[PDB]
């Protein structure tokens, strides 16, 4: 069949991954028109209620649909702009690190020699340290903000896409059709962008949606330690701030934020799983 | 053997003097010799004064460190105890509602934010069931006679010197520690195991195995385990140098003494020797860790042991 | 006879439309007795040797009416039982060398493991066993060869060894899949001719599948000849490839080199083997064959028995004229 | 001046046994030397290792030699110069052993073909078409086929697709490294009765590598046989299959299976395996494994000589040529 009729059929043979992308489908519908959805403004301080529970549990409101945080403000309406700035953050990280984490692997693959031990040994020593502490550490440097957190992990994601890039296309490099094109004349930028650049697409497909995953888990954990955004915005990871000490005054402050970045991620490494059944035979 | 360790350390080397670089810009800029005497300060172990404690970083490391080698390898024993059998026997009962259950909890596990499934289990196991204790590496009620030996590991110091009940106050604080921050390397484990061991139950050498008359136990036991852990010993290696991501979340709620916290604290309160002398310990000891199973990789694996 | 398959069938799929890869297939092997079995790609040879063996997975189904090997029922018995027949009385050697035998284990262990579970024994004898064995397959400097892994040997060594690890238990049959693809020349004459003395020392059983007629006419007493998973021509070596009786069996010899005055060209027939869609009403030859005619559309030819004892799969054999019996 | 002249050709590849080790020479290729007519097919013929596939990538130059020269029609192809790289890049083909790596899996047939006429000619999207459908026309592929995929077809057909590609700059020399090898015995026929034809038609010359003696056998004019990188006999094949002079093709043509009982021959019983070409013997390389071995053969290197027409290099014969020895 045509390949992209051929991989939808392909991907949905995998249950798992249409409810996946239907998950993915509604939280994008969900943070694109939270301004008309969402109940009450993400800053607003009620005062009457503070701390209130959910709407069906007993001294409970049913104006408040997922209860109140401990200054007064609803739950519901904070955690759908916080998959605003979850997704919107998770597109700047796996865009630019796929755009310049491909390029950076196609000039080392290809080209070779100096060129690949140059950017290897620059990756290896990216490498060297944990992702998320890098992150922190250039992130203590220039300042807490949802920019400097966006432009960080940015920068600690772009090694994992050189180093598959690297190791998809040294699997195509030596094959006898790279071979044909050189003996027919093409050149670099050809054989990089034009010839081998589609056949290693498979994998980084796959490592896109498994990207969105890391992207949003550590752009929490980045909220979380006071690092990734500053307390007034309504962001999942600093939403679970400061909750230890509601686990006895209020189960749905710290529950809920932590099950919407769950199923966030879930979401998206279903949607990896199935993407990954659908690129091969 | 040689030919193939000597490459690693070839390898290594260059990375490390870059550790050393980057390290000293940063200490530089918070006479190129004085590249020199900062290294000579490293090696002699003159890292910085902590600028709240006014203590030696090299003084604090020590003691944080054992803390956080104890966390760590519970996390590990428990993810690769629990973690291989899961996945061998998935693989063996490809289709059968185990491997969907086992596939879909390594999903639900890998996709987990571990700050989070922490406070679920601190706000389940140790405020509504009253089963585990809250925070701490031990209770208020044990006090380690220091006249002893100790060994500052305090399940060890705790069995040989402790009183009757401070080695199960030891274990009881680290049950939660260990299972929160093993959940993620147990989930790559059980992943890892079963996409091994499927390609290997493919392979031709199965056919020849099946062809002798074997018992299914060895050809699953001997031929398919052997030549599926090559991987399994592969991506073990990178979860216990990713594992101190963990460490930062985990040590953070759980209020654990440890190289997590001693970080974050740091970085929080802008205490740069602290980070500073703290980057180069972390990132050295994930290079000695790499190589350590790099070279564990070479004797298992017999096509890099015989080669040369 | 030491195997009578009759009938046997084998599939793949969902049982509404199946992938038939071999059709009510029926044939034998006496003891000391060497069976070629020749066809092109999509033919089914290997099936039928993966069906005695049990290799058959979850996902495919053997379906038969007499499968006796040795007389035991090869569909009744156990898997207890199978495991005393796989290995010590029915043997297999596979096409690639490089891949099967397990990297991770001495050649040597992978010998002894196969002594060890049949016949048991000390370590002193399962080693004398495998050194002997190993003299008996032609290996130079046995003692040495124990201790060396699979990737340290060549291609031609690994099917030696291959030959060594099946026959170590005295198998009444060997089977072989293309033992000699992607093998050189001078090294596949070494192994058949290994073979071939083999089967006259142990008085063994030899079923030597292959797509190569050459090597199969030189070695073979009987052959089989097969096409879209069935039976179609089986004969006398020496006159199967000098009368054909069967249509696909005469194109099959036209269509090689041999046959060739110099530079003229090679006859061929049109079309593609009949996978799981393209399956034609009637003969399976059909939609490619000469000689067709409306009986071969409304009517599946019988596996005909000829007055000179060979058989054909045929409505009209070949007579010697090389034109059929209209 | 034939249509291409190798002399001396030699690929000389280094290698490290580790770090320590002083650098040594893989000689895979030393020595081969032929002319090539237009209209001929040369066949080489050798088992594995013998250095006739690095040979064709030389003449492809997929590879530069390490020693040679190298002529089309009086002109040097292993000069640098563009002036020359055009002229080798239209005249000189090649078609590569396996149909599922030698076209690009994500590429449609038409681009694969159009491929080589964007590199290196002036024409417009209208023309590039028409040279590629009367091309497909010309392998007997369906001009529906078009704008199908590689995975598509069948591997006799991925064999066509690749012919295709080589013949469409309209070449004089397609180089064949063992092009029917993996194929089925009827569509091996069509190939092969396709790659006449169009010999016959275009009139070029293949330098055609092969293990099956057969197929060399049916479709040959002149034989190389080679051994451990050099050549140990050519001739005619009329001569090399009649009269085979060199143990090693007496060999060869023996441990070759026939089905016709009339046309079986002598059979010759080589001990051993292939010598590595990372550790050669000293003297003659088959000196391990000859039946005629004499006392030169572990002491100096044979070199080809003219015995009644046929090129053959062992002591052996010259001494049956020459009783004065
Ligand atoms: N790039 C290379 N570097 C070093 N040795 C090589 C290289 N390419 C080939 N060789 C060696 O050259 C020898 C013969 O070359 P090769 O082209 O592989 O042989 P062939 O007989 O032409 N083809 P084959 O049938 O596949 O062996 C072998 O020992 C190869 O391992
Ligand atoms: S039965 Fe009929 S269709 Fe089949 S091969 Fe014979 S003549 Fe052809
Ligand atoms: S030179 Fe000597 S060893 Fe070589 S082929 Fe001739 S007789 Fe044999």
């Amino acid at each position: 069949m045509t390949p992209l009729q051929e991989f939808w059929h392909y991907f949905k043979r995998n249950k798992g991954a249409v409810v996946g992308l239907v998950y993915v489908v509604i939280v994008l519908f969900i943070a694109i028109f939270a301004n008309w959805i969402a109940p009450y403004n993400p800053a607003e301080q009620f005062r009457d209620a503070l701390l209130a529970p959910p709407a069906w549990q007993e001294g409970g409101s049913m104006a408040h649909l997922l209860g109140t945080d401990d200054v007064g403000r609803d739950v519901l309406s904070r955690l759908m702009y916080g998959a605003r700035l979850s997704l919107l953050v998770g597109c700047l990280v796996v865009v630019l690190s796929l755009i310049m984490g491909v390029i950076l692997g196609l000039i080392a693959g290809y080209f070779g020699g100096l060129v690949d031990n140059i950017i290897m040994r620059v990756v290896d020593i990216m490498l060297a340290l944990p992702s998320l502490l890098l992150a922190l550490v250039l992130v203590a440097i220039f300042g807490p903000s949802i920019g400097n957190a966006a432009l960080a992990l940015t920068f600690v994601a772009l090694p994992h896409y050189v180093r598959l890039t690297r190791a998809a296309v040294l699997v195509e490099v030596n094959r006898d059709y790279v071979t044909a094109s050189r003996v027919a004349g093409a050149g670099a930028m050809r054989q990089m962008f034009i010839n081998i650049f589609p056949n290693c697409l498979a994998p980084l497909i796959v490592q896109a949606s498994l990207g969105f995953s890391n992207a949003i888990l550590d752009m929490a954990a980045l909220g979380f330690l006071g690092m990734g955004a500053q307390p007034p915005t309504p962001e999942w990871g600093t939403m679970l701030s400061d909750v230890l000490q509601f686990a006895q005054s209020a189960w749905w402050v710290v529950t809920f934020p932590g099950l919407a970045i769950l199923l966030t991620v879930l979401a998206f490494n279903l949607m990896g799983d199935g993407l990954r059944d659908a690129l091969d035979p | 053997m040689l030919q193939f360790i000597l490459r690693r350390l070839g390898l290594v080397i260059p990375t490390f003097i870059g550790i050393t670089l980057l390290t000293f810009a940063f200490v530089h800029m918070i006479m190129w010799q004085q590249y020199l005497h900062y290294i000579w300060g490293v090696m002699h172990g003159d890292l910085g004064i902590s600028m709240k404690s006014r203590i030696p970083v090299w003084e604090e490391f020590v003691p944080r460190f054992q803390a956080t080698l104890e966390l760590g390898v519970c996390a590990m024993i428990f993810a690769t105890a629990v973690g291989i059998p899961v996945g061998v026997l998935a693989a063996v009962k490809r289709g059968s509602i185990f491997d969907h259950t086992a596939v879909g909890l390594a999903l639900t596990g890998y996709s987990m934010p571990i700050f989070w499934w922490g406070m679920m289990l601190i706000m389940l196991v140790s405020v509504h069931w009253n089963l585990t204790p809250v925070s701490g590496r031990v209770s208020d009620m044990v006090f380690l006679d220091d006249s002893n030996p100790l060994t500052g590991f305090m399940l060890i110091d705790t069995a040989i010197w402790g009183e009757d009940g401070n080695f199960i106050d030891a274990v009881a604080h680290m049950i939660l520690p260990a299972i929160v921050l093993g959940t993620i390397p147990l989930a790559v484990i059980v992943r890892m195991t079963r996409s091994s061991m499927l390609e290997v139950l493919g392979e031709d050498y199965i056919r020849t195995a099946r062809a002798k008359g074997l018992t299914r136990m060895r050809v699953i036991i001997v031929h398919a385990l052997r030549n599926a852990m090559l991987p399994v010993v592969t991506v073990i290696g990178l979860q216990v140098g990713t594992l101190l991501a963990g460490a930062i979340l985990t040590e953070t709620i759980f209020s654990w003494p440890g190289l997590g916290r001693w970080l974050i604290d740091a970085l929080q309160r802008r205490d740069y020797p602290v980070v500073q002398g703290g980057v180069l310990l972390v990132a050295t000891m994930i290079i000695l860790v790499n190589l350590l199973v790099d070279l564990l990789y070479g004797v298992v694996n017999p096509r890099i042991r015989h080669k040369k | 006879a030491l195997l009578n398959v009759d009938k046997l069938s084998v599939h793949f799929g969902d049982e509404s439309a199946p992938f038939r890869a071999v059709d009510r297939i029926s044939y034998s092997v006496k003891q000391g007795e060497v069976v070629g079995i020749v066809g092109e790609s999509g033919s089914g040879k290997s099936v039928s040797s993966l069906a005695i063996m049990g290799l058959i997975d979850y996902p495919g189904r053997v379906m038969a009416e007499k499968l006796e090997f040795n007389g035991q029922d090869l569909q009744r018995i156990s898997e207890k039982e199978r495991r005393n027949l796989v290995g010590a009385e029915v043997a297999m050697i596979f096409q690639d060398p490089m891949t099967s035998l397990n990297p991770c284990y001495t050649v040597g262990f992978q010998i002894m493991e196969a002594i060890k579970v049949h016949q048991g024994g000390n370590k002193s004898t399962r080693r004398q066993r495998a050194i002997d064995l190993l003299n008996q397959v032609g290996i130079p400097d046995p003692a040495s060869r124990l201790d060396v892994y699979p990737h340290q040997l060549s291609g031609g060594m690994s099917q030696r060894v291959m030959i060594a690890m099946a026959i170590a238990c005295r198998p009444k049959l060997l089977i072989a899949d293309q033992p000699t693809t992607a093998l050189d020349v001078t090294i596949q004459a070494q192994i058949i001719e290994l073979l071939l003395e083999l089967q006259q020392k142990e008085n063994m059983a030899l079923v030597l599948i292959t797509h190569d007629l050459a090597l199969v006419a030189e070695a073979a007493h009987k052959i089989i000849v097969m096409y879209a998973g069935q039976v179609v021509e089986t004969g006398d070596a020496h006159a199967i490839f000098h009368a054909p009786r069967h249509p696909y069996t005469q194109a099959l010899l036209r269509a090689l080199p041999e046959f060739a005055q110099d530079k003229e060209r090679l006859a061929s027939l049109p079309g593609v083997v009949p996978g799981k869609y393209d399956r034609p009403n009637g003969c399976l030859l059909n939609p490619r064959c000469p000689y067709a005619t409306d009986r071969c559309r409304a009517e599946e030819p019988a596996l005909n028995m000829l007055a000179d004892g060979r058989q054909s799969k045929c409505h009209y054999p070949l007579d010697d004229a090389g034109r059929p019996t209209l | 001046q034939p249509l291409l002249q190798a002399i001396d050709l030699k690929k000389h590849y280094p290698v490290k046994k580790g770090m320590f080790a002083p650098e040594r020479l893989v000689k895979a290729l030393d020595g081969v030397s032929f002319n090539l007519e237009r209209g001929k097919t040369l066949a080489v013929v050798g088992e594995s290792g013998c250095g006739k596939s690095t040979l064709g990538r030389l003449l492809t130059m997929i590879e530069m030699p390490t020693g040679g020269e190298l002529y089309y029609q009086g002109q040097d192809l292993l000069k640098h110069d563009p002036q020359a790289q055009k002229l080798r890049r239209q005249k000189i083909q090649i078609v590569f052993q396996n149909p599922y790596g030698s076209l690009n899996p994500r590429k449609k047939v038409g681009q694969i073909l159009e491929e080589p006429l964007l590199i290196n000619t002036s024409l417009s999207k209208e023309q590039r078409r028409e040279k590629a459908l009367s091309m497909m026309a010309k392998v007997g592929l369906k001009t529906e086929h078009y704008d199908r995929y590689p995975h598509m077809f069948s591997g006799g057909q991925r064999q066509r697709i690749a012919i295709a590609r080589g013949l469409m700059l309209d070449p004089d020399v397609v180089i064949a490294d063992q092009p029917v090898s993996a194929l089925d015995v009827s569509v091996r026929a069509q190939v092969l009765n396709l790659m006449m034809d169009l010999q016959q038609e275009l009139g070029l010359s293949y330098v055609f590598i092969s293990h099956d003696l057969s197929v060399v056998e049916h479709i040959a004019d002149e034989v190389m046989v080679m051994y451990l990188g050099r050549c140990v006999e050519k001739g005619t094949k009329d001569q090399i299959f009649n009269n085979p002079r060199h143990p090693y093709t007496q060999a060869l043509l023996s441990a070759t299976p026939r089905l016709n009982p009339d046309d079986r021959r002598e059979r010759i019983k080589l001990s051993g395996e292939l010598p590595s070409p990372l550790n050669p013997p000293p003297g003659c390389a088959f000196n391990a494994r000859c039946r005629r071995r004499f006392g030169p053969c572990t002491q100096l290197q044979p070199q080809l000589k003219d015995y009644g027409g046929q090129l053959v290099a062992c002591f052996a014969v010259d001494q049956d040529e020459n009783p004065q020895r």
